[PDB]
């Protein structure tokens, strides 16, 4: 009954803002669907996702007027939905004929719900498929949108399907038969962040960020190591470097976010790092404390890949060390000898 | 053809003269032994070989002659007793038809293309001894034609649309020929069909609604679910540009008479064309860039379609860009043209005008407070001054139960604060309270 209230109140097409739809969804809604027992799943469910996937499907207008963001605040409220319930759903609850598969599609149905999560795949996958070429209006409330909708495929995929060789397809395989990648789709273009020196600061909390960088200590479990990555993280780098232009700060930051996890194969992509952070800008004026993160991919731990001696790496990290020189005087002396501090230790292992 | 035309073909002069008197008599299939069919063969030969050879002398290639205008009337003498004969147009159906491109000036062209538009009039008043007895082959007993199949309607809708000579009903019983064979009009349905092909079923479609006087195109006459939704795909062409967008708009209003769901992709096709093309800030422009000159013949284009369609549907398009801000730097066009469409309307459109932004205004849909009051004072008020009598009575009798029992006992969404959509709505009332009670005795 509690959900069903603030669900309904979701719903209800009345006339109100597109923060106060979705606060009522993230600042309540979700924030109940975590801490009970079971059973709270199998009830609810029961009622709401046939009315809401039935939202999601086929309606897609209103730029006109531009109440818009109501809708896809709508289909990003579902999504997220979705990615509480399916963080608790079992693989085989949601595909073997437990009967609210048979419900939620067609009869006491035929396939192993197939249907309802092949029409769930596909809904969330050009939901971060959509480009942004012509999208002159709401940017900002859309992209972040096409951001929310890679979440919940990332907690569908990792229940229902288990196994490294589908993780290719599903959240990954775009051709760029148009328009380039999907992360850019999550990330918009000519806008910043900040990376402050010492003596979380820019927050995991944006839009896809969170959903990433949550899943991607799981992909332990779900890693074919490769393709779900190559197509832009072996390029996103000397060959294509405009790519990670200003999405380094996906790409890139969240690279630091996984050097508790990336290690087997960590090999070919490193130097091509140090590479990155030879770039014009890294997060400041320069590296400011991008390049305390990144040193640490042989400091922070010290095991499998190096980035040297396999090729003569040489000037570019002679660039990386001036990096922390030629411009080094800084006040008050704490984030001056930070710099230094450290460069006594950057080459000595 | 040659230069002693002036002192030796006299002796034709005789003969194509002659000849077609004998045939207007039809005497003529005994002034000539017919040869081994209805067709005298020699007559499909003198369309080959007096002229369609002759015409393009391409052997010498030197360049293909502007016609000393006699030899041209008398070979158009040649192809009119051409037409005396039986079973003639079941060669001519493939004769159309020819690909040479003529190295010609020099610029290029089809000799098929030559032959039909330089004989345009021609044929075009004498092929039509046949109606669509090849309009047939033309696009379904051969592959509707990558081009001409097309530019024969247009040189068709200058002699049928002129046509007043002793015969008429030319569009009537062109259309029911032209319908059928439209659900087989298929090489457009290749993407990049050439915006040549693009420009023909377009200027047909026109021309359409032009000589297919609408009393024949009105409910299903020509096959709506083949030739409508043809031009709804026509409309959502990226690659047709504005000017001729144009044009394809020009000729959406007819279609406002669907009351079928067929109808509901009307809305989202113009939905799609003017938000991708027209500008979502429109506050950009001052005067004299093409960014705003072809704009407002968009904008006054809108207007004309509504006053020509009386819709509630263009009516309901034209609020999404009228209400793009406080002075849309033009508000003028858009506030007078209404003095106009609001006058002529018999009773019942009006009632169904009104009520469709009522309804608008009703649903409690999020949107914003100035977008519900915009609908209902920048349009809704502005059409209840103008009109005739009964304008009142009737709408009256749909809206005031309807719209008192909102103001009657509800306060309250202060509390999340879209509360200013309620009185709004309560504003919107009595401003259309105001209005009929101006007019009420």
């Amino acid at each position: 009954g509690l959900l069903e209230s603030v669900y309904e109140m979701f719903r209800k097409d009345d006339p109100r803002l597109s923060f106060t739809r979705q606060s009522f969804v993230d600042r309540s809604l979700l924030t109940l669907l975590w801490h009970c027992s079971l059973d709270a799943l199998r009830e609810f469910f029961s009622t709401i996702v046939v009315d809401a996937i039935d939202v999601l499907k086929s309606r897609f207008t209103k730029l006109n007027e531009s109440t818009f963001d109501t809708q896809i605040t709508k289909k990003m409220g579902y999504y997220k939905i979705l990615d509480v319930m399916y963080s608790r759903l079992p693989k085989d609850d949601v595909h073997a004929k437990e009967s609210k598969i048979n419900q939620v599609f067609h009869g006491s149905c035929i396939t192993e719900g197939n249907e309802l999560t092949k029409t769930l795949i596909k809904l969330c996958y050009d939901a971060f498929t959509e480009n942004m070429a012509g999208e002159n209006q709401l940017l900002e409330r859309r992209r972040l949108y096409h951001c929310a909708a890679y979440n919940c495929a990332i907690s569908v995929i990792c229940c229902v399907f288990n196994e490294l060789k589908f993780y290719q397809g599903f959240l990954f395989s775009e051709k760029p038969e148009k328009n380039l990648l999907i992360f850019e789709n999550l990330i918009d273009l000519k806008r910043r962040y900040n990376f402050p020196v010492e003596v979380m600061d820019e927050l995991n909390r944006h839009e896809c960020m969170a959903p990433l960088t949550a899943l991607v200590k799981h992909m332990h479990r779900s890693l074919p190591r490769d393709l779900p990555s190559w197509m832009k993280f072996l390029h996103g780098k000397l060959g294509n470097p405009i790519v990670p232009l200003n999405i380094r700060l996906f790409l890139a930051k969240l690279v630091i976010n996984t050097e508790e996890v990336f290690r087997p194969y960590a090999k070919h992509w490193l130097s091509p790092l140090l590479q990155l952070a030879a770039s014009e800008n890294n997060g400041g004026e320069g590296i400011h404390y991008m390049v305390v993160e990144i040193v640490a991919t042989i400091l922070s731990w010290t095991g499998l890949a190096t980035p040297t001696g396999v090729p003569k790496d040489e000037v570019l990290a002679n660039r990386l060390l001036n990096f922390l020189m030629k411009h080094v005087f800084h006040p008050k002396r704490a984030v001056f000898r930070h710099n230094l501090e450290i460069i006594k230790t950057l080459v000595e292992c | 053809y040659g230069p002693d035309a002036q002192v030796d073909r006299s002796r034709l002069a005789a003969v194509v003269s002659a000849c077609k008197q004998l045939h207007r008599a039809g005497l003529l299939h005994n002034i000539l032994p017919s040869q081994s069919t209805d067709l005298h063969h020699s007559v499909g030969t003198e369309l080959l070989s007096l002229v369609y050879k002759g015409i393009a002398p391409g052997d010498e290639r030197q360049c293909l002659p502007s016609l000393d205008l006699s030899c041209k009337q008398l070979a158009s003498g040649l192809l009119e007793l051409a037409f005396a004969f039986g079973g003639l147009c079941e060669r001519l159906v493939s004769l159309l038809l020819n690909p040479a491109v003529l190295s010609t000036s020099v610029i290029h062209f089809s000799h098929g293309e030559y032959f039909y538009s330089l004989f345009s009039e021609t044929i075009n008043t004498e092929l039509l001894k046949n109606l669509d007895l090849a309009v047939l082959e033309l696009m379904q007993s051969s592959v509707d034609n990558t081009k001409m199949v097309s530019a024969v309607l247009n040189g068709m809708l200058d002699q049928s649309f002129r046509e007043r000579a002793n015969q008429k009903h030319q569009g009537l019983k062109l259309a029911t020929t032209i319908l059928q064979h439209w659900k087989k009009c298929d090489s457009w349905w290749a993407k990049d069909s050439p915006l040549e092909t693009k420009m023909a079923v377009l200027a047909l479609l026109a021309k359409i609604l032009q000589i297919d006087s609408s009393v024949s195109f009105n409910t299903s006459h020509g096959s709506f679910p083949e030739v409508f939704t043809t031009y709804i795909s026509l409309l959502a062409d990226t690659k047709l540009d504005l000017h001729l967008k144009g044009q394809a708009v020009t000729l959406l209003p007819f279609f406002t008479s669907l009351t079928g769901g067929s109808l509901e992709e009307l809305r989202r096709v113009l939905e799609q064309l003017i938000v991708a093309h027209f500008p979502m800030q429109s506050r950009e422009f001052p005067p004299g860039t093409p960014r705003f000159n072809n704009y407002v013949d968009c904008m006054k284009k809108f207007l004309d379609a509504l006053e020509l369609s009386q819709s509630p549907m263009l009516l309901e398009l034209m609020t999404e860009v009228l209400c793009r801000e406080q002075q849309h730097v033009m508000e003028e066009l858009f506030q007078s043209s209404f003095r106009r469409i609001a006058r002529r309307g018999s009773c019942v459109t009006q009632v169904g005008l009104l009520e469709s932004v009522y309804e608008m205004f009703r649903k409690d849909d999020p949107r914003l407070s100035f977008t519900r009051q915009s609908f209902v004072d920048r349009s809704l008020l502005t059409l209840l001054w103008h009109c005739s009598l009964d304008a009142l009575r009737e709408f009256f009798s749909t809206i005031v139960v309807d719209a008192i029992d909102v103001l009657k006992s509800r306060f309250t969404k202060l509390n999340e604060s879209t509360f200013d959509t309620q009185i709004t709505k309560k504003m919107g009332y009595y401003k259309i309270l105001d209005v009929m009670y101006s007019r009420l005795p």
